[PDB]
C-alpha cells in the first residue's frame, strides 16, 4: 500500500510537469513559426517593391538611350 | 486494558468529535477547565479510558484534531467546551482537501499525516496499556473520508496489535454537499472493510428522516442531526466509561459483535428521540425503551431490520430502573420476533445497565445492531456510485491526484462482494 501511494502522488507530478512541459513546447513553436511567417511576408512584399526600382532604372535607361 | 486514543477528521469529524466530548464530559463531571466538579465515584472510576490526568488535579481528552483547513478547528476552539483540548493535539494544513477523497489520502493528506503519526505516538506512549482507537470522520467529503482512512492505514502498520474502530458518517443526497459523495464513500468503505475492527454506521439519510418525521422538524440543520449523533455516541460508549460486566473494553466488543471480520458494520438505535432544547417531562417505561430501540424510526442507519436477520445486538440500558423488568422485557422481543434472530448464533442478544442516565432524561436504552439488513446501506451508495461511474462523470477531479480508474473499479468490486456476503448469512 505505503509503495501504491507513492506512485500516485509521483504519477501526479509527472502528469503536472508534462502538462506544463508541453504547454511551453507548443507555445515556442507558434510563436517561431508565427516570426518567420510574418517575416516572409513582409521580404515578399519588399521584393515586390525592390523590383519596381529596378523597372524604374530600366524605364529611364531606354529614354536616355533615344535621340 | 484502558486507554482509549481519540481521532476526530475533517470537518464533520470535528463537528460530532467536539459534540462527543461535549455530552461525556458533563457526564463525568469536567467542566471547561478541565476540572471535577461531580458527587458521584462511579463517574471517576473509569476516567481513564478517555482522559488524561496531569496535576491540577486536571482532567485532559485523549483526543487529537485533524483537518487540512483551519476553519472548522478555530470553531472548536472557541467553541463551548474548546479550552479543555491539548493545544499540541491540535494538527492542521491551509489548502483543505475540496471534498475529494484523492486530495485527503494521496497528495495533501499524505503531506499532513506524518504530523499527525507523531501527536498518535505521544499520547500512545503515556499509556498503561491502550486499547486502540476510536475515529469520527465522516465518507463523504475529503479530509475525514480520504486522509480518515490514510491514517487508519498507517495506525494499524504502527500499532497491529491494537483495536481500530470508527464512527462513520455516511453521506446521503437528502442532506448533501456535492455529488462526488458516492466517490468518496466507496472508497473510504474498501478501507474500512480492511482496516478497522468495528464501525458504527451514522446515516445521514436515517438522522435527517428523524429529524422530519418524528422529531417534527420541518428543516434540519447539522446542529440537529449531530444531537442524534452525541446521544447514540454517549450510548455506544457506555459500557467502556463506567464500572460494568459486558462489552466492557473495545476488543471484547468486537469478540462478541463480530461473528465475521468483513461484516464488523454496526446499526445504532437511540431511545427516546428527543430534539435539542425542548424536553421531555414524562419518563419512559422499561416496555417502551425496549419496543421503541428496536424500532426501524429509532435506527441511526436507514436500513429496515425486518428485511434482514440480526447476527448479534448489544442493548445498552441507562437509569434507575428495574433490572428484572429489563430481563423481562428483553427476552420478550427476541421470543416475538426470533425469526429475525439468527439461529446459528445461540444468546446473541447481550444487555448492559448502568445507573447513569443522559442529561435530561431519566431513562434511556442504545441499541447496537450487527445486521444483515446493512447491506441497504451499501447497495444505495453503489447505485449512486454506478449511476455517475458507468459515464466516467467528475472523474477528471480524482485522475487529476493520479488516480486510475482501476482503483474505483475495485473499491466497487469490494464493495459489492461484500454486499452478497451479508446476503449469504441472511439465507443461512
Ligand atoms: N451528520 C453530519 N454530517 C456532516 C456534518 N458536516 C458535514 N457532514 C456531511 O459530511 C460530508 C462532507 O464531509 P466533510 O466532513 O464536510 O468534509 P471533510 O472536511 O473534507 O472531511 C457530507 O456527507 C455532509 O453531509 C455534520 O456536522 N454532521
Ligand atoms: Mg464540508
Amino acid at each position: 500500500k505505503r509503495e501504491h501511494e507513492r506512485e500516485v502522488i509521483q504519477k501526479a507530478i509527472e502528469e503536472n510537469n508534462n502538462f506544463i512541459k508541453m504547454a511551453k513546447e507548443k507555445l515556442a513553436q507558434k510563436m517561431e513559426s508565427n516570426k518567420e511567417n510574418r517575416e516572409a511576408h513582409l521580404a515578399a512584399m519588399l521584393e515586390r517593391l525592390q523590383e519596381k526600382d529596378k523597372h524604374a532604372e530600366e524605364v529611364r535607361k531606354n529614354k536616355e538611350l533615344k535621340e | 486494558m484502558r486507554e482509549i486514543v481519540h481521532i476526530q477528521a475533517g470537518q464533520c469529524g470535528n463537528q460530532i468529535g467536539a459534540k462527543f466530548w461535549e455530552v461525556i464530559s458533563d457526564e463525568h463531571g469536567i467542566d471547561p477547565t478541565g476540572s471535577y466538579h461531580g458527587d458521584s465515584d462511579l463517574q471517576l472510576e473509569r476516567i481513564n479510558v478517555y482522559y488524561n490526568e496531569a496535576t491540577g488535579n486536571k482532567y485532559v481528552p485523549r483526543a487529537i484534531l485533524v483537518d487540512l483547513e483551519p476553519g472548522t478547528m478555530d470553531s472548536v476552539r472557541s467553541g463551548p467546551f474548546g479550552q479543555i483540548f491539548r493545544p499540541d493535539n491540535f494538527v492542521f494544513g491551509q489548502s483543505g482537501a475540496g471534498n475529494n477523497w484523492a486530495k485527503g489520502h494521496y497528495t495533501e493528506g499524505a503531506e499532513l499525516v506524518d504530523s499527525v503519526l507523531d501527536v498518535v505516538r505521544k499520547e500512545s506512549e503515556s499509556c498503561d496499556c491502550l486499547q486502540g482507537f476510536q475515529l469520527t470522520h465522516s465518507l463523504g467529503g475529503g479530509t475525514g473520508s480520504g486522509m480518515g482512512t490514510l491514517l487508519i492505514s498507517k495506525i494499524r502498520e504502527e500499532y497491529p496489535d491494537r483495536i481500530m474502530n470508527t464512527f462513520s458518517v455516511m453521506p446521503s443526497p437528502k442532506v448533501s454537499d456535492t455529488v462526488v459523495e458516492p466517490y468518496n464513500a466507496t472508497l473510504s468503505v474498501h478501507q474500512l472493510v480492511e482496516n478497522t475492527d468495528e464501525t458504527y454506521c451514522i446515516d445521514n439519510e436515517a438522522l435527517y428522516d428523524i429529524c422530519f418525521r418524528t422529531l417534527k422538524l420541518t428543516t434540519p440543520t447539522y446542529g440537529d442531526l449531530n444531537h442524534l449523533v452525541s446521544a447514540t455516541m454517549s450510548g455506544v460508549t457506555t459500557c467502556l466509561r463506567f464500572p460494568g460486566q459486558l462489552n466492557a473494553d473495545l476488543r471484547k466488543l468486537a469478540v462478541n459483535m463480530v461473528p465475521f471480520p468483513r461484516l464488523h458494520f454496526f446499526m445504532p438505535g437511540f431511545a427516546p428521540l428527543t430534539s435539542r432544547g425542548s424536553q421531555q417531562y414524562r419518563a419512559l417505561t422499561v416496555p417502551e425503551l425496549t419496543q421503541q430501540m428496536f424500532d426501524s424510526k429509532n435506527m441511526m442507519a436507514a436500513c429496515d431490520p425486518r428485511h434482514g436477520r440480526y447476527l448479534t445486538v448489544a442493548a445498552i440500558f441507562r437509569g434507575r430502573m428495574s433490572m428484572k423488568e429489563v430481563d423481562e422485557q428483553m427476552l420478550n422481543v427476541q421470543n416475538k420476533n426470533s425469526s429475525y434472530f439468527v439461529e446459528w448464533i445461540p444468546n446473541n442478544v447481550k444487555t448492559a445497565v448502568c445507573d447513569i442516565p443522559p442529561r435530561g432524561l431519566k431513562m434511556s436504552a442504545t441499541f447496537i445492531g450487527n445486521s444483515t439488513a446493512i447491506q441497504e446501506l451499501f447497495k444505495r451508495i453503489s447505485e449512486q456510485f454506478t449511476a455517475m461511474f458507468r459515464r466516467k462523470a467528475f472523474l477528471h477531479w480524482y485522475t487529476g491526484e493520479g488516480m486510475d480508474e482501476m482503483e474505483f473499479t475495485e473499491a466497487e468490486s469490494n464493495m459489492n462482494d461484500l454486499v452478497s456476503e451479508y446476503q449469504q448469512y441472511q439465507d443461512a
